[PDB]
């Protein structure tokens, strides 16, 4: 999930985009 | 352990910006 | 206080409401 | 130790929302 | 280590307020 | 820098003002 991926290391804008609709 | 809770607040703000008119899903596993 | 209660564990909306006027 | 300081920022935003037209008190002990 | 990243988010908000019409520079070393 | 100064201890408004234009 997004919290595991992105609160344990910094997520780029590209990686955050995996969670868009 | 409110660290995840506060991180999540920032994640949703970032996804709002990233995703734009697509919108997003926020599902804490 | 609110910082002791709510920065050491997550406060629900119900628990936060104890700090309203 | 800015963790409490940053937590507090989020607490005030949450109390604004929770408390509504009642408003709130923010008093760091 | 997203702690610095999230701290930085709050710093920029604080500098916006502090600096006013002067504006500011944000340069993570 | 600002991150070293102000994320390892709380910066007053006076100390933050060193980073204004
Ligand atoms: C619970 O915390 C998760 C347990 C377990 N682990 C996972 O990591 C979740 C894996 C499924 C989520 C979708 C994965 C997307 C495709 C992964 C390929 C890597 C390429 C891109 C890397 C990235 O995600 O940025 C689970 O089974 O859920
Ligand atoms: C300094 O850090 C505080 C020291 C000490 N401890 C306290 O916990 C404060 C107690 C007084 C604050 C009002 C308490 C409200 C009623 C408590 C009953 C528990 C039921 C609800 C639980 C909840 O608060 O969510 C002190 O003396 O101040
Ligand atoms: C890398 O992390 C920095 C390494 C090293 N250390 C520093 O501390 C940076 C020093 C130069 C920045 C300008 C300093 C301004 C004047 C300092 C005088 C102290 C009075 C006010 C105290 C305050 O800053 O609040 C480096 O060489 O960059
Ligand atoms: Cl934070
Ligand atoms: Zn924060």
């Amino acid at each position: 999930g997004i919290v595991e991926q992105c609160c344990t290391s910094i997520c780029s804008l590209y990686q955050l985009e995996n969670y868009c609709n | 352990f409110v660290n995840q809770h506060l991180c999540g607040s920032h994640l949703v703000e970032a996804l709002y910006l990233v995703c734009g008119e697509r919108g997003f899903f926020y599902t804490p596993k």
